[PDB]
């Protein structure tokens, strides 16, 4: 129920920003006064504090806190010398930012129990968007199996979810329509789709992309 | 450590002494539990409050027994540890004790600076003890005269404010032997062994310490304006110093204006003063004199500086500075906390003798004000205090010499958080 | 300048006021020269000691005049200033003025506090004072009713202390209205503009400024502690509250508590108080209540803040800090100022007193200390003080509720010197 | 009317060292302790403030000034923030210190409510004076028309106002004759003209370069 | 005796930590806070002084130690100067770190007492085992003979003490052996010696080498 | 009567530590605070000051000191601000150091009193007694005439003055002999000079040289 963020960074002061907002019990640390200054106001508490120093960690009573996430992703040696100390001091769940493939082998190998890639991650959900400029947003379900939200085309105007089925077709299913801001959550045959409407989808990767080759 | 040993080692010679004073050999009249302790407590925290008479109620060998506490607390409980020990070497341990106990910042040669003080002290204690205090005090004999001529300077030097005999030296208001002699040993006792280590070395107006420089010029004008008030005030009050000789109104004038910080030798009664005087000299006794020393409660240094400090801040300099030597802050930051806690103190003192005694409130104000500053004068609630009222001074007379700091660094847990926290903004006005 | 403007403004509005009183439609019985610049200044200075009793002196018109003063001294002589202008703007020049009676750091929107500060004055003193204090208070009429109920609102809210009738409210001792109604009314006038505003506006135990949440808990504890105090020693002295219900026993307990700071009403009569209870009563009114204010010598933050620090500082933490957001050093200092100034004028008036007047000690430093803290509460040298007696009273009431700083500030000659000097070791232990 | 001037600069400080002098209300903000320090005698006021943070910029009470100053034409970082800040908090008028032409176009973009380019500017009217040794100072009233201060060579000195007429001759007016300090305002023909006199010719761009020429 | 080490290092606070564990006298003396700060609670004593200037030195009181430690070896000038300092204040023993072959040789010439390169010294110890596989430790009694700690081979494994002979064959005289932690020294012809077991010989430098080649 | 030395160098920092030991009344300034510290005991007076800033110069009161030294010679925009400074606050003598002949040019037109070279000068002095071995020091007397200290060779070794005559021979005096410490002024032939005698004699500069390669 107790979280600590160590490193205000761009991510780990988004983490501290979010479970301060949802009202949790959060400790904002960083060795950087003008961070720690600047988070006082967006957490439950903040801490002028080098993550790398044990006495300055036990000072915050780090112990205390069931979830410590190390948002510190420049630094290498910063990073890996916090977490081994958290993890030396039997924190139950720690988090960490990992900069590359390496530094998230050293993290993996120093017990780290969940490694985060912020920025390789939604490079390649942006990067999907940029190629197919008809997926909007996406989730993975599996490496084969997801979940797709797409722009419809002027190809999809005033078609019925009956006749251009998706379910018999393509072997995907359409899970709900916006238009205009209203949405259709479990729509039942036949509906309206507009041009510009977020219609989603859900199937096989494979399967999605063919329909939107041969529907869009 | 070097706090509690200097606070368990100090405790233990006032129970030691007690002990020894509440012993046959040294008593005329049987003593009490607590009248043992309290005077045995005075006399090694060199406070000067007596419940019982020192003349009448203590043997030539109890007031040797007093002479010892004295001159024990007066210099300075591990002063003699050191010496002890240099006479039967010297670790750094040891070195670290003294530093402490001699308050001093750095442990350079610091048993050089013992060797000076004891040294010095003996010397001058003897010199003009003895022999100046000798001349003009033969008129009680030999066995009475060489004996009450000594214990007068060990009590001098030490800023003690025993004197043995009923009249706490009013008998004397204008014998200048008596006047001069002991005001020259309570007032080069009361300012730094630095002082005197200084002065005896560099020997030039100009190359003395900051401290020194201060104090010197400090005392000076301090005392300077505490004769002009004593006399200005007690000028015209028939009591005391209104039946005197214009030579003699001084010589009163002087002594009252010097004793309060902190010998505690009676010239004139201090009953018997209008009662701004006895305001000012409350003010005149929380700042001690000097911090080296003999004995204080907060010391004059200490109340430059935090003074010094507000007048420097509200023209305002941003930086405190005299002599063109600025002060940095770790001194300001103690200053306040020595004068913070000296004041609380007092003021528990106060709203507990309020509730502890039945008696005149100024009365008790300047008793607690007297036992913190380790003065030893008393308008007289002391013969007439409680039981719990003698404890309770008891408590702040040892408070008040061990130094109120290093008395809560004794049972205080040291801890060094090294993490920083975000500012916060709070309004003082 | 800015404190100038503060100083020169508000004595006037004292002059105006004294002339405006000996004035003889507001007099029954002709007026003192001395007199009616007192009773003035204690109305415009919030202070609540009167020479001349209140509801026999002074006229209708008279008592209006008063109600004028203190809704003009407790509120801020600039707060009108920016009102009648407003009303009549608002330049930058200003915008400083009233940053700095309003003792602000910054000059951020201040007039947004100018503007809720009177609109909640005005607004809870209407509703609580005319309606709640009319609800047991038409047995005097409606001519004495409406007029009585108002006025103790306006003196209330205030932290006036100037209660209408002779029984400076003794005789509601247990009347639940009355003793709710007005510390309802001057706990909440005590603790900051900032703190009301904060808590009006943020609405959340959490999302509270470093001074609200130090004001809101600081007051509630202290109060507590107070009530306790004032209970357990007042509880067997049958002088007062000896002879009281279990119940009534509280209603005074917490009235007196509460009342030094720095409100001025009687529940109880202070002059038949164990001495233990008015020592403790002296500091709890040194220390005001709250920093925005109504009133306060040095104010209840200045207090925590000194004193945290000394605690720090023995442990010590290298930085001060409270509720895990750090106190910066320009605060430390500042509190520093306004604690050594307050207690040395304070001292001044104490001895200024026994001088200028014969009379009881702890009378004397009670006085002094309320005159300061613009209290209002005495043992009753009040209309037994000398014609200079009064004077001194007045200086001390004027610099108490101006600020001891910002009338320093009036006649302070502003030295910025650039240059920094060498270090200097100076000895405070 | 209310002056701000964030930045003290070369070109800050000299207008928050004019507008007090004018004895105006003018509020001196800059990041700089020392800089503040150096203005507070030259301002109504002086403030240690980073224009960048909003707080900060609120703590000033900036919504309470007529026209706010941004001279800050070093840092564009610093001032496309600050600007944007101060259109944000509906400043009636901005007026910003630009670096170069793209500094400009971003403040532009913003809502600047005055550009400056007070080196550039100053540049150009200096060359002017270098390539003519003759033109002492001027203003344009267009791109075309201009009001020129030139210095008087010997080949003018014991000269008639009216005999070398310019008015005729090259379409141009003189307005003025500085001779020793003397000031002869809207000259009345004949008026001697002594060399290293100031005279003040009046018309087209081209027009008086060809008196330049032929005349002097 | 009492113990000044001056340079809290990896070396200098290793010395200090071990002198305070025995429980001697060690002042721990850095200009570099932070060092000060760590060494405060595994050292007598903790103080922040520059040991190139003398009056800092004498605050130290450093006049009073029998033996001060130089353990800076990455400054020359700090080290030289120290050094210098400590013998010209008549500090019987002066214990310097080196960096290199020069650095030994100024402090050789301004007299210090007795000069380490912890280092260089360690090297050459590690560089032999990583050669020589065989030898876990050694300790050299002149250039020529020294005693060394063999780990056994399988060309050992339950191998007699008299049956393979060093005392004759070889010139070498076991000293000891441990199997499985148990240590028997002086051991008594015949004893048996397990693969692993920590083989310790006595002899000459090249006699040894001979029967690690033979014997192993 | 009263000096003051801005610029505690190697070159400012001797000539407040002489004037010093001298007993007169010297100001120490300096902007670095660990000089001024240093030079403490060593003036009558030190203080930390920024000597380019004006109200920082007055709060000296530096108009106080008939004598003021520049010895800063390492930053020139220091040295020559400070010393504009000085000359418009009508500050009798301005004695600076400087660098270079660029250095001095610009300090002799803003009316430094007296402008000094200390290491060029005790460059080519240093320069001299490098190349000729003989002489160990000298003072000009003029572009052409000097007084030499020369360290006699064997060649002189028991010789007598009048017998080796310098004044008839070469033109030039012997005005003193130093032999073991023991000093002969205005000496009377004949005196003995032994082998590393101090010969002082004076006349023209090469006179003195031919003395040098035909007597020694
Ligand atoms: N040893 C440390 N102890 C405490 N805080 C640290 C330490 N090292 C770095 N930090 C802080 O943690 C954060 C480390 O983030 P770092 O910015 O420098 O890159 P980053 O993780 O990629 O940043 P971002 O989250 O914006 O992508 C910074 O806020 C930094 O101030
Ligand atoms: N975020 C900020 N808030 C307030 N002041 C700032 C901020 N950033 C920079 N400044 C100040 O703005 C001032 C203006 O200087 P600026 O360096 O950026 O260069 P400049 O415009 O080229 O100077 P100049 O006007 O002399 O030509 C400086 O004193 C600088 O310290
Ligand atoms: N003048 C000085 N006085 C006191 N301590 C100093 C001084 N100068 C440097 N030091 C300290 O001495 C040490 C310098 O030695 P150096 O750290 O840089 O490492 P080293 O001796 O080469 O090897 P190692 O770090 O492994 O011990 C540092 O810890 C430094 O803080
Ligand atoms: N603005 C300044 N005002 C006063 N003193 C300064 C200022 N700037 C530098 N100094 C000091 O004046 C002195 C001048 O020294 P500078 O190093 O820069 O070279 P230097 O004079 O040639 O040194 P040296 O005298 O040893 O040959 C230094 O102590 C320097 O710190
Ligand atoms: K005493
Ligand atoms: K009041």
């Amino acid at each position: 129920k107790q979280f600590a963020v160590i490193g205000l960074g761009r991510f780990g002061g988004s983490i501290v920003k979010e479970l301060h907002r949802m009202g949790h019990e959060v400790l904002a640390v960083d060795i950087n006064e003008e961070k720690v200054n600047a988070y006082a106001s967006y957490a439950t508490h903040a801490v002028i504090a080098n993550a790398t120093e044990e006495n300055e960690l036990l000072s915050l009573g780090i112990r205390n806190f069931e979830y410590v996430i190390v948002a510190i992703g420049a630094n290498i040696q910063a990073s890996t010398l916090t977490t081994l100390l958290l993890k030396e001091l039997d924190i139950p769940n720690i988090w960490v930012k990992a900069q590359n493939y390496y530094h998230h082998k050293v993290l993996e190998k120093i017990g780290a129990d969940r490694i985060i890639h912020p920025e390789k991650d939604m490079g390649v959900k942006i990067a999907q968007s940029l190629s197919d400029e008809n997926v909007l947003n996406y989730i993975d379900l599996s490496d084969e199996y997801s979940i797709v939200e797409l722009l419809a085309t002027r190809k999809l105007d005033s078609k019925s979810i009956i006749d251009l089925n998706v379910r018999a077709k393509y072997g995907c299913t359409i899970l709900a329509i916006k238009h205009h801001g209203d949405i259709c959550l479990s729509p039942a045959p036949e509906d309206i789709i507009r041009e510009q409407d977020c219609l989603v989808i859900m199937g096989h990767k494979k399967d999605i992309k063919r329909f939107e080759n041969e529907g869009m | 450590t070097p706090p509690q040993v200097l606070a368990i080692g100090f405790f233990l010679t006032i129970i030691i002494g007690a002990v020894l004073l509440m012993l046959p050999i040294s008593t005329t009249k049987p003593l009490s539990w607590i009248d043992a302790l309290f005077t045995a407590a005075s006399a090694t925290t060199v406070t000067g409050l007596a419940v019982v008479d020192t003349g009448t109620q203590f043997t030539v060998f109890g007031q040797t027994v007093i002479m010892g506490l004295i001159q024990i607390g007066g210099l300075g409980f591990m002063t003699f540890a050191v010496l002890i020990v240099m006479i039967l070497k010297i670790g750094l341990k040891e070195r670290m004790l003294v530093q402490e106990a001699l308050n001093q910042p750095t442990i350079g040669g610091v048993i050089g600076l013992v060797k000076v003080l004891f040294l010095f002290s003996i010397s001058i204690e003897l010199i003009a003890a003895l022999i100046l205090s000798i001349r003009l005090v033969p008129q009680y004999g030999w066995s009475s005269g060489l004996f009450a001529s000594l214990f007068h300077a060990i009590s001098a030097f030490n800023n003690a404010g025993f004197s043995l005999w009923p009249d706490n030296l009013m008998s004397y208001v204008g014998d200048p032997t008596v006047n001069l002699v002991i005001t020259f040993l309570f007032i080069t006792g009361g300012i730094g062994f630095t002082v005197l280590f200084d002065v005896m070395k560099n020997r030039r107006f100009k190359t003395f310490s900051l401290h020194t420089k201060l104090m010197l010029t400090g005392t000076l004008m301090l005392n300077a304006i505490a004769m002009l008030t004593v006399f200005i005030l007690e000028y015209s009050n028939p009591g005391t110093l209104g039946h005197l000789h214009i030579v003699d109104k001084l010589w009163a004038s002087y002594f009252q204006a010097v004793t309060p910080r902190t010998a505690g030798f009676n010239s004139l009664d201090f009953g018997s003063m209008r009662e701004g005087t006895i305001v000012f000299t409350l003010l005149l006794m929380f700042i001690g004199a000097g911090s080296a020393s003999t004995a204080s409660g907060i010391k004059l240094t200490t109340f430059i500086v935090i003074l010094t400090s507000v007048i420097a801040y509200l023209r305002g300099k941003k930086e405190t500075v005299i002599f063109r030597r600025s002060i940095k802050y770790p001194i300001i930051i103690k200053a306040l906390a020595v004068s913070v806690t000296s004041l609380f103190i007092v003021f528990l003192g106060i709203f507990a003798l309020t509730i502890t005694e039945q008696a005149p409130f100024l009365q008790i104000v300047f008793e607690t004000f007297s036992a913190f500053g380790t003065v030893g004068l008393t308008m007289g609630l002391t013969p007439e205090l409680t039981t719990a009222g003698k404890c309770i001074i008891i408590v702040i007379m040892f408070i008040g010499r061990i130094g109120p700091l290093t008395f809560v660094f004794s049972f205080a847990k040291t801890e060094q958080s090294n993490i920083r926290y975000p500012d916060g903004e709070v309004f003082t006005g």
